[PDB]
């Protein structure tokens, strides 16, 4: 899901702002890359883009649930904590799964964990 | 249309709470949270026993003025009639609960007495108080409302 | 403190657990299975179907007699189920 | 001093580790029973 | 009947949080380690376990 | 209560022999007279204490002669006599002496021993009335240990293994203490218990225990009744029902009081339970008395009457059916009219009754008792719901009762609101549920139950997770794991799977669960192999001594499957990587190994070892000096397999 | 940038030893804002006041005209943030703004004001602790002076009632004594 | 003063007003809460007598001055080693001298 | 707010033989009002005695402060004393007099 | 009491709280305390039975710890006569900060 | 028949809103102002208004002494007795979690050995 | 009395909450107390069990005719919370000598 990658206010309004073609970069992991692996900040990177593809501002709670979670300004996402993030982690996958198996009207505490990677990380 | 259901419903207290949480009978006056021990408090004052604030009773029969005995305050002492009461009186007017003298802690360890409504009343330095409220008591008052056959007086130690 | 029942030998099956599973009953002995044992369901009955005819846990074989005990004909008294007394 | 002695058993933790009371408040009776 | 102290002293969260006595860390001895409190990731330091699935609380908390 | 003001004659009772009163003056008798008057006053006056600095005898005993083994600060009160050493001048030598009791509770082991023996033999000497004066305040003590107690009980026993006639003064005077030990949290207490009331009731006379017993009968308090009840057990099993029938039966139709008849017929329960399988014989003659309590006026009696009718039946498992015949009808209309425990208790009494009946007078009566039956699941009662449902099962499980029927009337609110997670956290309850939940599955058949309770493995808690598991695996035990279709089957293996992935304790249950499920599905397993072994392997990792020596067994468990279907390089795999880890230092892992190496050892033969046994054994060999057992037991198992 | 200021500001005992580290190492000037702002920042999120941390800003000031100005911006860069941080960090600014202060590197303060209308009870806090550092320095007579000469007037005026805030205030702190001319005032 | 406070609130104190606090002190607050405090109560001269374990114990301790149970942990050097590994240029860049990428771990966040 | 096992009887001990029943009486006098005391005059009973007040808690403060108190060079035992035992060298009997009596003058 | 012998304990303990395998004396120690853990009151009674009586102890070992510069004696003591030692070491220190013997210029304190 | 069918009626609309937990539905609604602030503020950081007064600031109740810690922390009603009746398995349940915290690093102590 | 044995062996085995049998209902405030002593009432059940929520509306059942209490009350609190709190803390609890039982509904 890298469409909904551009339903964040940041990127969307940058872009509706823009007056000339020009290149733009950005960091998506921020600093994780400094407490975990590449690859796991790609898991948590997947999680977040299609979670804020099927719920959006739902998502969004999850993502900014106290006022006293703040983002930095060099930062697209949230300052969290570890534990912070197996948390929202958990629950973006809740999103994902629930709205699936809403859609297909399917119990998905009954979906496989193969099943389960399939939807989550594209398509089966 | 006098009575429409014959029993309705109370709202109100219980015999076994109010019996239960207080019995020496269930008692009244249930010492207040400040209430501690005076000679406690003048430990944290580090005080032994030759500086330390001790009040001492001094009794006197109201027809006749001294000691049947001589009495330590060193939290609280229950004025009675007599057996319940701790501070047993002999006096025939004294209700069952007569009185309560509560030291209590403001600002200080100050001695306090609590009248508990007896029927009577009592009279502090011939003159009385109304019911339900502490009320400090200084060195040198007296206690006996007007059915008074005895005298008392306090004193620190001192001298 | 433990001693046999000796209730009549019915034709019940015996018991024995993973621990007991090799001992001839009586002799005490691993030697020469042969026959076979025989108790009264007064002893082995419900929780005690597929139960060890000694410790009390679930029965995982059948006891077999020694020739020993054979020859002097002791297989067959009373139920040899011991009971605690 | 006397404000940590006013922060002011081990033994009754492996001692008990030892045996047990077990009971409860209905078995205690046990203790008012006087021989015969 | 109130049940009432003196002062008020402390709740109890805390009042009973770190070991007991245990006294300091051997003689002194170099074999001990032990310089550092807690691990240094949050992979063992974050859950028993880093995944378990149900929609259960999802499906219960949804509506 | 305790504080009630005593009398000198009663002042007089408690403390033992030879002690005086005294007063000091009738002055200070007046201060003691005043001393209340002055616990008040007096305290309320002048008073401290203070010390003076001043230099400076300190008598003391322990238990000295040679050696005496030491004395807890308390039992000084009991063994205070032997502390002073005047010695060597009757009777009283003889309570001194029996001071080797001292030496049976505290000491070194040998010392007990010795002891012990010592005093078997002194027990024709000494007398019962000595020893249990110097004893059953020691068993009676509030600080008592649970050694000292269980060691006590020891010389209780064995001293009365000889003395016979003697003990007939003391034989209240015993039960007192020991009645205690009949209701307890452990159960070799119990049985000792049993055991030495056995060897009591019988070493005593009948008349003796009888004529002993009665007052405890009509005791204010129940608890006595009760532990009572079951020393008559205890008598009875020791000395026959027949001899004590006319006593029960005379005690059951007593028309003074209640209290006595339902200690009675608790007796007959007692019985039941004890004497279990034996009753048959006398079975009409019990059944006879107990009847006459259904219609009692008071409430208990009916009760735990018709509840004694329960234990009898389910001790009296198919045979005497006309025996209870006479009860029957008045307990079918009560189960009509009956609001609370009592109904339940009917229920299960006719519960255990029904088995016992005629498929045909049982076809009519069965259908009705499933009304009820139904109704009644919803109560809170954890007792109503233990009831209900051992009767579900011995009333559904009954081979004149219909699959369509139960499917649909009962399945539904059985799993509704009997699967909960009040019950699973519970132990009887968590068993129950599983049986008749098996039971269940045995008529209706297994993809029913099984296809309702899988999606519960991956539920989050472990013991319902364990529950549900257990549940398969003796399901799938005893059906057959054909009735299974196919996408079921998936669930099957991933919830497994799932479930086996976490661990929090190390049991079986999981273990011997995967096991039989893989063992009963056959071949139809195949195709989840890889993702088991791959799982085998990640997990046969983590973090070592948990789950290293689980994932082993695992694989010791599923080697025969992993060997017919014909999987060579999974064998490959498991030979050589199991072969690795014989260097692991863990012992209790390491022997889950070589357990694993055994399995697979028993599936590939000896040439075709992927890990041929040159390379093997002698790796096996310097293994034998592991020490800590399981490795020694696994090691020398397999040199055997392959030495042989 | 900022973590290289870091790893220097962690090896090097002393103070004097960063500055020289890190002027050596030539980063580029503008920075010489944030930088300020990384040394203000990371020793006061840094859990307890340490002497240390505190220096360096100050010396950082003396060596460039600019450094000096680079802190008072910092300072009031703080306004913002006076009632945000948490109530330890506080402990350590009040004091850490002590030492740049008691040594000169007064008069900066005057922006500091004493309201009930707008002070944050962590802004309280913060000078509440300012004061009762910096004077167990001066020791509370070289204060009266310093005051004395100041012309602070958000904090020292109009405004009876502020002159009971203030004036009540400067008892609650304790010190109190450079409260007088204000009681005067009062009368 | 947090004491103060609390008698006159007769409310007991929590643990956030003390979270300020919770490890400052030379006699590290914190040690007041010791589950097994009572015993320590009971303790004196622990200090002397540390000083002279190094006649009864043959080995050397350098820790002698002081004792974690009646002092606290005097020191916290967590930050120290998130330090060490940043200014080594981070994991990844340590790892990139080892055999990790040998073992064929998917990540080394579950080093163990 | 009290254990079970106390009970108002302290067995006492670690006590001279000349010791003597006024100072039996002034010091354990402190607690409460004495329900009587016995002292063993009996070879081996000797040196031991027996406490009873009128109220437990009286025996409760007693041990409390009691506890290894001092006489002479002693530092006498004091406990809690035990119940049952040997009791029924009395009987239970003379209920019917003082029964009958509760049930003459009350009526009840 | 319990307290103090519980504290001696310990102290003792903690000097092979790393614990290789020892020797024969060390294991004589260990399992002599902990002995003293499971049968407290027998431990107390035995030690003031001492402490009232045994005037002639046994012979301690000796050992030089060698700092290069100056050694530092070593003493060696039967494990009995060290748990007695001990806690007639806490008890004394015990009894003695709470009677005031020891002015406060004496400071090897536990206080700082 | 109609409004006595709804006095019934809009009494299992009473009974029922007001069975479950009064208290859990209004922090259920709670919630539902939180997804107002949603459309509104997409993603937020820092100094936007709500956080502003946010850290700007850092029907009876009842009164007497104090009510001793909830697990879910909630004061006791209006006329409450003012007395605590338990069976104490709140504190130990309390304290016991408490304890375990210090197990799990005195159980981490033993790891770098 | 089967309760605090069952609190009893979730906590020994480390339950560790939502899984906690107080997730049984979720849907439901009023609770059951059960063995409550005669002479108790409205006000007085009230003021005991609003220390642990507040309770909204409380039924107790008491004999129609005879208008005495048969002994049990069903009420109902503000607040589940509340009602995991008083099950799983206020049972066991001793009332004017008898020992109440409470359990939800
Ligand atoms: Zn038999
Ligand atoms: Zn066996
Ligand atoms: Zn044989």
């Amino acid at each position: 899901p890298f469409q909904a990658c551009l339903k964040v206010e940041k990127f969307g309004d940058l872009i509706l702002k823009a007056t000339e073609p020009q290149m733009v970069l950005f960091n998506l992991y921020d600093d994780w890359l400094k407490t975990i692996s590449s690859y796991t900040a790609f898991s948590r990177l997947i999680l977040i883009l299609r979670a804020l593809h099927v719920n959006n501002d739902r998502a969004k709670v999850i993502l900014k649930p106290d006022k006293t979670t703040i983002t930095e300004p060099h930062h697209i996402w949230p300052t969290l904590t570890d534990e912070e993030w197996i948390k929202v982690e958990v629950q973006l996958k809740d999103l994902i799964l629930a709205d699936y198996g809403k859609k297909n009207n399917v119990n998905v505490a009954s979906l496989t964990q193969s099943e389960i990677r399939d939807i989550i990380l594209g398509m089966e | 249309n006098l009575q429409a259901q014959e029993e309705e419903r109370e709202f109100y207290n219980a015999r076994r709470r109010e019996h239960r949480q207080r019995n020496d009978p269930g008692g009244n006056n249930k010492e207040k949270e400040v209430p501690a021990k005076e000679k406690p408090s003048f430990e944290l004052s580090g005080a032994l026993l030759e500086d330390t604030n001790t009040f001492r009773g001094v009794v006197i029969k109201y027809s006749e003025p001294k000691r049947w005995r001589l009495y330590p305050f060193k939290s609280a002492y229950l004025l009675g009639r007599h057996p319940i009461d701790h501070p047993s009186c002999s006096k025939q007017h004294a209700v069952f609960q007569y009185r309560l003298v509560e030291y209590t802690r403001a600002d200080r360890v100050k001695p306090y007495i609590i009248d508990l409504g007896s029927g009577n009343g009592t009279f502090l330095n011939n003159k009385r108080i109304e019911p339900q409220r502490y009320y400090e008591l200084k060195e040198k008052d007296v206690l006996k409302e007007i059915d008074d056959e005895d005298e008392e007086e306090e004193e620190e130690v001192s001298d | 403190d433990l001693i046999f029942c000796r209730k009549q030998a019915g034709v019940a099956i015996g018991r024995l657990c993973e621990k007991c599973d090799g001992k001839c009953v009586i002799c005490d002995s691993y030697v020469r299975p042969c026959t076979l044992v025989r108790i009264c369901d007064e002893c082995n009955y419900g929780s005690y179907q597929g139960r060890c005819v000694i410790c009390g846990g679930p029965g995982v074989s059948d006891a077999y007699y020694c020739k020993e005990c054979t020859i002097q004909e002791k297989d067959r008294d009373g139920c040899p189920k011991i009971v605690n007394l | 001093p006397g404000y940590h002695a006013p922060v002011a058993d081990p033994f009754a933790e492996h001692r008990p580790p030892k045996i047990a009371d077990r009971e409860d408040e209905y078995k205690k009776h046990r203790r008012t029973m006087i021989i015969s | 009947n109130p049940r009432t102290s003196n002062e008020v002293q402390y709740d109890q969260r805390l009042f009973n949080q770190s070991k007991g006595m245990d006294s300091g860390f051997a003689g002194g001895e170099d074999e001990i380690y032990n310089v550092y409190d807690q691990a240094w990731r949050g992979g063992k330091d974050m859950a028993q376990s880093i995944y378990r699935p149900s929609k259960n609380l999802d499906k219960d908390m949804y509506g | 209560e305790r504080n009630r003001p005593l009398s000198d004659e009663e002042l007089d009772a408690m403390f033992p022999e030879g002690y005086k009163v005294l007063p000091p003056p009738a002055g200070y008798v007046p201060i003691r007279t005043p001393a209340r008057k002055l616990t008040a006053t007096p305290t309320p006056l002048g008073g401290m204490t203070g010390f003076h600095m001043q230099t400076e005898m300190k008598s003391v005993n322990d238990q000295p002669s040679g050696n005496l083994p030491f004395l807890k600060p308390d039992d000084i009160q009991y063994f205070d006599k032997l502390l002073v050493d005047v010695d060597e001048s009757e009777e009283q030598k003889e309570r001194k002496i029996m001071k080797l009791l001292l030496k049976i509770k505290n000491g070194t082991p040998p010392m007990r021993k010795a002891a012990l023996r010592q005093i078997t033999d002194k027990a024709r000497e000494f007398g019962a009335g000595p020893l249990f004066n110097q004893i059953l305040p020691l068993l009676m003590s509030p600080t008592l240990e649970d050694q000292e107690r269980h060691l006590l009980v020891k010389v209780i026993d064995r001293i009365l293994y000889k003395l016979d006639d003697l003990v007939r003064p003391y034989v209240h005077k015993i039960l007192v203490v020991i009645e205690p030990l009949l209701i307890d949290e452990d159960y070799y207490a119990r049985v000792e218990g049993r055991e030495i009331i056995s060897n009591l009731a019988k070493a005593a006379g009948l008349a003796t225990m009888i004529s002993t017993m009665r007052p405890d009968i009509d005791n204010m308090d129940e608890y006595v009744r009760n532990t009572t009840a079951r020393a008559f057990a205890v008598v009875a099993s020791a000395l026959g029902i027949p001899s004590l029938l006319p006593f029960l039966k005379a005690v059951c139709k007593s028309k003074k009081s209640w209290q006595a008849r339902h200690t009675g017929i608790k007796i007959v329960q007692q019985i039941a339970i004890l004497m279990g399988c034996a009753i048959l014989p006398h079975l009409r003659s019990l059944v006879e008395i107990i009847e006459h309590g259904l219609v009692d006026e008071q409430q208990k009696v009916r009760t735990i009457s018709a509840l004694a009718i329960a234990a009898l039946a389910e001790a009296a498992t198919p045979y005497g059916i006309e025996s209870f015949d006479s009860v029957l009808k008045p307990l079918w209309k009560g189960i009509r009219q009956h609001r609370g425990k009592g109904l339940a208790a009917f229920l299960k009494a006719i519960g255990y009754l029904i088995p016992l009946m005629d498929a045909e007078y049982a076809n009519y009566y069965t259908r009705e008792v499933m009304l009820i039956l139904i109704r009644e699941f919803q109560s809170p009662d954890e007792e109503m719901k233990k009831i209900v449902l051992k009767v579900v099962k011995q009333c559904c499980g009954t081979d004149g009762v219909e699959a369509n029927y139960i499917k649909t009337e009962i399945l539904p609110p059985f799993f509704k609101h009997f699967w909960q997670h009040r019950m699973a956290l519970d132990r009887r309850n968590y068993r129950q549920l599983v049986d008749t939940t098996v039971e269940l599955a045995n008529k209706v058949g297994a993809a029913e139950i099984i296809s309702r309770i899988v999606d519960d493995l991956k539920d989050e808690a472990e013991q319902y997770r364990k529950m549900v598991m257990e549940t398969i695996e003796k399901i799938m035990g005893n059906l057959g794991a054909a009735d299974i279709d196919h996408k079921l089957e998936e669930q099957l293996i991933d919830g497994i799977l799932y479930a086996f992935q976490e661990q929090t304790t190390e049991d079986s249950v999981m273990l011997n669960g995967f096991g039989t499920v893989v063992n009963a599905l056959g071949k139809r397993v195949k195709p989840y192999l890889p993702q088991i072994c791959g799982t085998v392997l990640w997990r046969l990792n983590n973090k070592s001594a948990k789950v290293r020596q689980q994932a082993a067994d695992l694989i010791s468990r599923t080697a025969v499957v992993m060997k017919t279907c014909q999987e060579e390089k999974l064998m490959g795999h498991l030979g050589v990587v199991l072969y690795e880890y014989l260097g692991e230092e863990y012992p209790e892992v390491l022997g889950s190994i070589l357990g694993a190496l055994k399995a697979i050892v028993n599936v590939i033969g000896m040439h075709k070892m992927t890990p041929p046994i040159k390379d093997l054994l002698p790796r096996l060999t310097p293994i034998l000096k592991n020490r800590h057992e399981k490795v020694q037991e696994n090691c020398i198992d397999l040199v055997g397999r392959i030495a042989d | 940038f900022r973590r290289t200021i870091y790893l220097a500001i962690q090896s090097s005992l002393d103070f004097e030893e960063c500055a020289h580290k890190l002027l050596k190492m030539e980063f580029p000037e503008s920075q010489t804002k944030e930088l300020c702002n990384m040394i203000l920042d990371c020793c006061a999120q840094q859990r307890t006041y340490e002497k240390f941390f505190g220096l360096l800003a100050g010396r950082f000031c003396m060596l460039k005209k600019e450094y000096m100005e680079s802190f008072e911006g910092i300072f009031k860069e703080q306004y913002d943030t006076i009632h945000r941080l948490e109530t330890n960090k506080l402990r350590n600014v009040a004091k850490m703004f002590a030492h740049l202060l008691y040594t000169d590197s007064w008069s900066v303060l005057e922006c500091i004001k004493l309201s009930e209308e707008t002070t944050t009870s962590s802004s309280r806090i913060f000078v509440k602790i300012f004061f009762q550092e910096l004077c167990e320095y001066m020791g509370l007579p070289k204060l009266n002076a310093r005051l004395k000469d100041e012309t602070l007037q958000p904090f020292f005026e109009d405004n009876p009632r502020n002159t009971r805030f203030a004036i009540n205030f400067f008892t609650s702190i304790g010190l109190g004594g450079l409260t007088d001319e204000l009681r005067e005032h009062l009368k | 003063l947090k004491r103060q406070e609390a008698i006159a609130q007769n409310r007991r104190l929590t643990l956030e007003d003390l979270e300020d606090s919770w490890d400052r002190g030379i006699p590290r607050i914190n040690t007041l809460f010791q589950k097994d405090r009572h015993t320590l109560a009971y303790d004196k001269g622990w200090r002397v007598r540390t000083d002279f374990k190094q006649y009864q114990v043959l080995k050397q301790n350098p820790f002698w001055w002081t004792h974690q149970r009646h002092d606290g942990k005097l020191w916290n050097l967590n930050n120290y080693r998130t330090d060490m590994i940043q200014a080594l240029g981070g994991v990844e860049g340590i790892l990139e001298h080892t055999l990790f990428k040998g073992t064929y771990f998917p990540t080394w966040e579950g080093l163990f | 707010r009290l254990p079970p096992e106390v009970n108002r009887i302290l067995y006492i001990r670690n006590l001279p033989y000349k010791i003597t029943a006024e100072e039996m009486y002034d010091i354990f006098g402190k607690y409460g009002p004495i329900r009587q005391i016995r002292v063993g005059n009996t070879p081996e009973t000797r040196g031991t005695a027996y406490v009873v007040y009128e109220d437990i808690f009286d025996a409760k403060n007693a041990c409390d402060h009691l506890s290894g108190f001092n006489v002479c060079n002693r530092y006498l035992v004091v406990l809690y004393y035990n119940a049952n035992r040997a009791f029924q060298k009395m009987d239970t009997k003379k209920k019917e007099e003082q029964l009958k009596l509760l049930k003459e003058k009350y009526g009840i | 009491d319990t307290k103090l012998l519980i504290l001696a304990l310990e102290r003792l303990k903690e000097a092979y709280s790393v614990k290789s395998r020892l020797n024969q004396s060390q294991r004589e120690e260990l399992g002599l305390i902990e002995q003293a853990y499971d049968n407290p009151h027998e431990a107390l009674s035995r030690i003031k039975r001492h402490l009232l009586t045994q005037r002639a102890f046994k012979e301690v070992g000796i050992e030089f710890m060698d700092l290069y510069s100056h050694l530092v004696p070593v003493y060696d003591v039967e494990p009995l006569e060290k748990i007695t030692d001990a806690y007639l070491d806490q008890y004394l220190w015990y009894e003695a900060d709470k009677r005031r013997l020891f002015p406060p210029w004496i400071k090897p304190a536990d206080t700082e | 028949q109609r409004r006595k069918a709804e006095k019934d009626s809009e009494r299992d609309e009473l009974y029922a809103q007001w069975g479950k937990g009064l208290a859990q539905s209004r922090q259920q609604q709670q919630n539902v102002e939180d997804a107002m602030k949603e459309m509104q503020k997409p993603l937020a950081r820092y100094i936007d208004d709500e956080d502003l007064d946010r850290m700007l600031r850092e029907r009876p109740r009842y009164s007497g002494p104090a009510p001793p810690p909830n697990r879910f922390n909630i004061w006791p009603g209006y006329r409450w007795d003012g007395v605590d009746r338990s069976n104490g398995f709140e504190q130990k349940r309390f304290a016991r979690l408490a304890s375990k915290k210090a197990v799990e690093e005195l159980a981490y102590k033993w790891s770098v050995e | 009395k089967l309760i605090n044995e069952l609190n009893e062996r979730e906590v020994q085995l480390g339950v560790a909450d939502k899984v906690s049998w107080h997730s049984e209902y979720k849907d439901s405030a009023w609770i059951f107390l059960g063995g409550l002593p005669y002479e108790l009432t409205e006000g007085d059940i009230i003021c005991v069990f609003s220390q642990y929520g507040e309770i909204v509306n409380i039924n107790l059942v008491r004999d129609k005719k005879t208008g005495k209490s048969k002994g049990f009350c069903f009420l109902c609190y503000e607040d589940q919370r509340s009602t995991i709190l008083a099950v799983d803390n206020f049972n066991g609890i001793k009332i004017k000598g008898r020992t109440i039982r409470v359990d939800h509904v």
